[PDB]
C-alpha cells in the first residue's frame, strides 16, 4: 500500500514509489529459497 | 536441552516464587507436554512456549495472576476450557501457527471474560467465510484479535 | 617410524659425505640438492609402458604390511614377489594384484570423496543439470580472448595460494602468518573442516587445493558467454561452423561502485593517494577487504586499476583514455604544447602529439585498429559488435586523435567539472562535450565513399550498417584480435592517483573514471567515518551497526568499566546526522539510562546493547525533575520505515534468539550466540600460530619444545620455545590482542600529515 | 503547529492518525502542494 492523493501516474513511477516506500524488499540481494518448481531454475528466475 | 534446563537457567536455582515470567522455547517435551513447571508456582505474568511440540493442554499450575500466554508452532488440537478452571485471568492469547480444525475448537473460550486479544495465524480455521465476524459474535468478551478490530495498537 | 627415522639418519651420517653436505647446505639450499637427480628420462613412454605391461611384475610396490592381505600367487596366478629392489627398495607386483584388490580386499572409507574432490563433483553437477538447446550450423564469429579455463572458489595469486594451502593442511611450519590468512580466514576454516577426517596423502590434497584456488588462464577463441562455466564446455558449445545453446547448472558491480566512490572521496582532498589507500584497505565486502576481488579479476574498470595501483597489485598496462583501451603498436609521439583555436572561437593551449602513431583500440565489445598522424586521424578499422559500443569507440577515438576537424566541430561551450567540482583539462572537457552531444562532430566531419571490396563495408553516422561511411572509418567483416604481450610493466603512482610509465609518461589519469552512480549489490561496509557521510539513512545505520559488530570485543570490554569515553566515539557522529535534532538528546538520555540499568541490575544482552548504544552520542536532556524520558519507538530521518523498535525488532534491526541471528537493513548475519565463546568461534578461522608473536632466540630454559595444543595452555604474556618453519628454534610470547598493520600504518601517516599541516 | 518537515517523514494516513497518542506531532496533506504539520490535542 502507498497512500496517494488520487492523481493518475504511469505504472513505472507507481512501482518505483511503492518499492521506495518498502525499500528493504527492493534492496534484497540474497534470496532465501523456500520452494522450487520441478523444471524451473531458481537462479535464473532470481536474476531476472 | 530440556524443560528442566530452561527452568534452572531462568530461575538460576532459586525459589520458584521469584520470577513472574517463563521462556520455554525450543524445548523437547515428553509426548507433547509442558512438564518441568510444578504446581507450586504462585506468581506468573508472562508465558512463552514456542516449538515445544505441545499436543494438548492438560498439565498447568492453577494461577490467578497470569495475563499473557504464548503458544505457537504446535500441533495442539483440543478443547481449551481447562484454562478457565486453571487460570481464568488471561488477557493476551496467542495461537499463531497452531493446528485447529474448525470453529468448535475455540468455543470453550466463551466462559473466560478477561481475554481481550486472541491471535490465530495460518490456522485451518482462519480460512473461512466470515470467520472474523463469526468469532467476534462467538466471543463477545474479546476486545482485540489478530490486530484489526478497529485500529492498530501493540501489546 | 620415528625410531626408524633416527636409525636411518644415523646410518646416513655414518658416511662422511652425508655429514659434510648436511652440515654445509642450509635449509634454503635444500631445493638445489633435490634437483640433482639422474634425469635419465624414458625416451619413448609408449614403448616402455607396452613392454612393462607384458613383464611378470612391472608394478613397483612400496614395502609394507599390505602385501600379506594377498598371497604371492592366487588361483595359480603370480601376483607379487619377495625379491629385493634397488630402484625403490620395495617389492614387485603385477596388475593382477591390482585387479584383485579392486575385486576383493580391505574396504575403505567413502566419506572423504564427498568433499575432498569438491571441484570435480561440482563440474559433474554443472554438466548434469545443464540444459541443451538447438544447434546453429551457420558460421560463428569468434574472438581470441584471455579466459579462465576453470571456475575458482576464490581466485588468489600463486604465493597467497601456496601460503593458504600450507596454513590449511600443514598445521606445523606456520611461522608469522602474513597479511593473507586474515583475508581468507573463512576459506581457511571451511577447507580445514571439510578435509578433516581424511587419510589421503597430503600432497594430493595440496595439488587439488592449488587447482581449486590458483587461476589457469589461456588465449582461446570464444563467442558469447565467457564465464569459466561456459569455458569448461567450450569444446562442445563452440564450433567453426556450428554453435550449440547451453545453460550450465554480483560482486563485480559492488567493487566497481566502491572503487569509484573511493576515487571521488580521495580526489577532492589533498594528497589523494594516502586517503584512498586507507579507505581501500579499510573497506570490506561482507567477509573480506577489497583485496579479495580486486586481486581476483584481471584488470577491470579504470577506477579499479587506479586503486590496485594505489594498493599492491598488478594491472594491465593498457592506456585508458575515457573508456578507450589503447595499446601502442609503433611510432613515437612527441607531446609538444601548441595554441589551437577551437570551433567555438576560443583559443586553447594544449599538448599535441607530433608524429605518426598506431594503436589497437578497445571499448566494451568493440575492437579496432587506429592509425593517426599529428592533428589528423588517418585510418580506423572496426568489427560490428554493438551500436552503442561502436559509437563510443568512434567518438572517443575521434577526440583522442585530436583531429582538427574535431576541434572545428565544437558548437557549445567547455566549462564542465566532475562530481567533485574540479576543472578538467581541455581534452577531457571535449570528451564529455562530444559524448553528451554525439551529433556535433559527426555532421561536419565529412563523408567518404563506401569501402568497395569483398568484405570491407561502411557505417553511417547513425551507427547502422549503412554505406556512405565516415571519412576514414571502415568496418571489416572479419575478426580483429589485439592486445598481446600483457607485460604488466612496472607502473608508478603519483599522489594524485594518476599512473605513469617507467618514464614520466602518464598512462591513467585521475579523471578517466566515468561519473556514473549505481547501487552496491552487496553490503559495502567501510571502517572510516570520513567515507560514509554521503548515502542514505539506511546505509548510515547499516555501516554504524557493522562498525559496532566488527569491534565488539573492545566495546564490550569498555562497557564493564562504565565510563562515558565509550560513548564519545567518532563512528557515531555520522549517526548523529540521521537523528532528529529536536529529539536526539532525549534518545541519548533514554539509552544511557537503559544501558546503566543493564550494567547494574541484569546480565549481558548483546542485541539490545548494540541496538541502544549508538543513540547516546548526543548529550542527554533529562526530565525537568531529572528522570530520563522513556520511549519504545525511535524515529529516524525519512520517517515511515526508517524507525527502530526498542523491544524486539524493526525493518532496520531484528534479532531472533530462537536461532540467534541478526537481520540489519534486510541482511542476515550469524550471531552464533553471545559470550567470548562466540567471539572465539568467530576466531575459529584465523591461522595456526596467529596468537603468538616472536621474541628472542631458542632460550633453552624451557627445555624441549611444545605443540600448538600445549601452547594454548599458556596464559597471555608467557614465554614459550617453539620451532618456526622447517626448524629454526625461537622464543615466542602469547598475544593479548589482535593486530592490523594496515591500520597502524594509516594512523602513522595521518599523524605525520597532521604534524606537517600544523607546522605549515 | 508548523509546516512541512521532510525529516518527520511522509504524510500519515488516517489509519496512523487514529491510532496516534496525545502529544505526538504528525504531517498531513490538504491538496497537491499544500502540506501541513499538525499535533494531537486532548481537548
Amino acid at each position: 500500500a502507498n497512500m496517494t492523493e488520487g492523481k493518475s501516474k504511469k505504472p513505472k513511477t507507481l512501482a518505483k514509489e511503492c518499492l521506495e516506500k518498502y525499500s528493504t524488499l527492493r534492496d534484497q540481494t540474497d534470496p532465501i529459497l523456500i520452494m522450487k518448481s520441478e523444471k524451473a531454475n531458481e537462479n535464473f528466475l532470481w536474476k531476472l | 536441552m530440556e524443560m528442566g534446563r530452561r527452568i534452572h537457567l531462568e530461575l538460576r536455582n532459586r525459589t520458584p516464587s521469584d520470577v513472574k515470567e517463563l521462556v520455554l522455547d525450543n524445548s523437547r517435551s515428553n509426548e507433547g507436554k509442558l512438564e518441568g513447571l510444578t504446581d507450586e508456582f504462585e506468581e506468573l505474568e508472562f508465558l512463552s512456549t514456542i516449538n515445544v511440540g505441545l499436543t494438548s493442554i492438560a498439565n498447568l499450575p492453577k494461577l490467578n495472576k497470569l495475563k499473557k500466554l504464548e503458544l505457537s508452532d504446535n500441533r495442539v488440537s483440543g478443547g481449551l476450557e481447562v484454562l478457565a478452571e486453571k487460570c481464568p485471568n488471561l488477557t493476551h492469547l496467542n495461537l499463531s501457527g497452531n493446528k485447529i480444525k474448525d470453529l468448535s475448537t475455540i468455543e470453550p473460550l466463551k466462559k473466560l471474560e478477561n481475554l481481550k486479544s486472541l491471535d490465530l495465524f495460518n490456522c485451518e480455521v482462519t480460512n473461512l467465510n466470515d470467520y472474523r465476524e463469526n468469532v467476534f459474535k462467538l466471543l463477545p468478551q474479546l476486545t482485540y484479535l489478530d490486530g484489526y478490530d478497529r485500529d492498530d495498537k501493540e501489546a | 617410524m620415528t625410531l626408524a627415522k633416527i636409525e636411518l639418519l644415523k646410518q646416513l651420517l655414518r658416511d662422511n659425505e652425508a655429514k659434510t653436505v648436511l652440515k654445509q647446505t642450509t635449509v634454503d639450499q635444500y631445493n638445489i640438492i633435490r634437483k640433482f637427480n639422474t634425469s635419465r628420462i624414458e625416451k619413448n613412454p609408449s614403448l616402455r609402458m607396452k613392454w612393462a605391461m607384458c613383464s611378470n611384475f612391472p608394478l613397483a610396490l612400496t614395502k609394507g604390511d599390505m602385501a600379506n592381505r594377498i598371497p604371492l600367487e592366487y588361483k595359480g596366478i603370480q601376483l607379487k614377489t619377495n625379491a629385493e629392489d634397488i630402484g625403490t627398495k620395495g617389492q614387485m607386483c603385477s596388475i593382477a594384484a591390482v585387479t584383485w584388490w579392486n575385486t576383493y580386499g580391505p574396504i575403505g572409507d567413502t566419506e572423504g570423496f564427498e568433499r575432498v574432490y569438491e571441484s570435480f563433483f561440482l563440474r559433474k553437477m554443472r554438466l548434469d543439470n545443464a540444459t541443451w538447446g538447438r544447434i546453429t550450423f551457420g558460421p560463428v564469429e569468434r574472438v581470441r580472448k584471455r579466459v579462465l579455463l576453470n571456475p575458482l572458489t576464490k581466485e588468489m595469486p600463486p604465493d597467497e595460494a601456496s601460503n593458504v594451502i600450507m596454513e590449511i593442511l600443514f598445521p606445523k611450519e606456520a611461522g608469522i602468518p602474513r597479511e593473507s590468512t586474515w583475508i581468507h580466514r573463512e576459506l581457511i576454516k571451511e577447507k580445514r573442516e571439510k578435509l578433516k577426517g581424511t587419510m589421503i596423502t597430503p600432497i594430493v590434497l595440496a595439488y587439488m587445493l592449488e587447482r581449486e584456488l590458483v587461476a589457469r588462464r589461456r588465449f582461446l577463441p570464444v563467442a558469447g558467454a565467457t564465464s569459466a562455466e561456459f569455458i569448461e564446455m567450450l569444446h562442445c558449445l563452440q564450433g567453426e561452423n556450428w554453435r550449440q545453446i547451453y545453460h550450465p547448472g554480483s560482486r563485480s558491480q559492488s567493487m566497481i561502485v566502491a572503487c569509484r566512490k573511493i576515487i571521488r572521496r580521495s580526489i577532492v582532498a589533498s594528497n589523494p593517494l594516502e586517503l584512498a589507500v586507507e579507505i581501500a584497505n579499510k573497506t570490506v565486502i561482507d567477509t573480506e577487504p577489497l583485496k579479495s576481488c580486486l586481486a581476483a579479476i584481471d584488470g577491470g574498470d579504470v577506477a579499479c586499476d587506479i586503486i590496485r595501483a594505489a594498493l599492491g597489485l598488478k594491472i594491465r598496462q593498457r592506456q585508458r583514455f575515457g573508456r578507450l583501451e589503447l595499446k601502442r603498436i609503433s611510432g613515437r609521439g612527441f607531446k609538444n604544447d601548441e595554441e589551437i583555436l577551437i570551433g567555438n572561437g576560443t583559443i586553447q593551449k594544449i599538448g599535441i602529439w607530433d608524429g605518426e602513431e598506431e594503436f589497437h583500440v578497445r571499448c566494451g565489445e568493440c575492437r579496432g585498429i587506429l592509425k593517426k598522424s599529428k592533428m589528423k586521424l588517418e585510418k580506423l578499422l572496426i568489427n560490428s559488435a554493438k551500436k552503442e559500443d561502436m559509437r563510443d569507440l568512434i567518438i572517443l577515438c575521434m577526440v583522442f586523435s585530436q583531429d582538427t576537424r574535431m576541434f572545428q566541430g565544437v558548437r557549445g561551450e567547455i566549462n564542465f567539472l566532475n562530481r567533485a567540482g574540479q576543472l578538467l583539462s581541455p581534452m577531457y572537457q571535449l570528451q564529455r562535450y562530444f559524448l553528451n552531444r554525439s551529433n556535433d562532430l559527426f555532421d561536419q566531419w565529412g563523408y567518404e565513399e563506401s569501402p568497395k571490396a569483398s568484405e570491407l563495408h561502411g557505417i553511417n553516422e547513425s551507427m547502422n550498417a549503412s554505406d556512405y561511411t565516415l571519412k576514414g572509418v571502415v568496418v571489416t567483416r572479419n575478426v580483429i584480435d589485439d592486445f598481446s604481450s600483457t607485460e604488466t610493466e612496472k607502473v608508478s603512482i603519483t599522489k594524485n592517483l594518476s599512473l605513469i610509465k617507467r618514464t614520466g609518461e602518464v598512462i591513467m589519469g585521475a579523471n578517466d573514471v566515468s561519473e556514473l552512480e549505481s547501487q552496491a549489490q552487496l553490503m559495502i561496509t567501510y571502517d572510516t567515518p570520513k567515507m560514509w557521510e554521503m548515502g542514505t539513512t539506511k546505509e548510515l545505520v547499516q555501516n554504524t551497526y557493522q562498525w559496532v559488530l566488527k569491534n565488539l570485543v573492545t566495546l564490550k570490554a569498555q562497557f564493564l568499566l562504565g565510563k562515558e569515553d565509550m560513548f564519545q566515539w567518532d563512528a557515531f557522529e555520522a549517526f548523529e546526522s540521521i537523528i532528529p535534532q529536536k529529539m536526539a538528546g532525549q534518545y541519548s538520555g533514554f539509552a544511557r539510562a537503559v544501558l546503566k540499568q543493564m550494567r547494574d541490575q541484569e546480565v549481558m544482552k548483546t542485541d539490545q546493547f548494540i541496538k541502544l548504544l549508538p543513540f547516546c552520542f548526543s548529550p542527554p536532556k533529562l526530565r525537568s525533575n531529572g528522570e530520563p524520558y522513556q520511549f519504545l519507538k525511535l524515529v529516524l530521518k525519512g520517517g515511515g520505515e526508517n524507525f527502530i523498535e526498542v523491544r524486539k525488532g524493526s525493518p532496520l534491526f531484528s534479532y531472533n534468539p530462537q536461532t540467534e541471528v541478526l537481520t540489519i537493513c534486510g541482511r542476515m548475519m550469524s550471531l552464533k550466540g553471545k559470550i567470548e565463546d562466540e567471539e572465539r568461534n568467530r576466531s575459529m578461522g584465523n591461522a595456526v600460530l596467529a596468537g603468538f608473536l616472536v621474541s628472542g632466540k631458542y632460550d633453552p630454559d624451557l627445555g624441549d619444545f611444545k605443540t600448538i595444543e600445549e601452547l594454548e595452555k599458556l596464559k597471555p604474556g608467557e614465554k614459550a620455545n617453539i620451532l618456526l618453519y622447517q626448524g629454526k628454534p625461537v622464543k615466542v610470547v602469547k598475544r593479548k590482542r589482535y593486530s592490523a598493520l594496515s591500520n597502524d600504518i594509516s594512523q602513522g601517516i595521518k599523524r605525520q600529515r597532521m604534524t606537517v599541516e600544523s607546522m605549515g
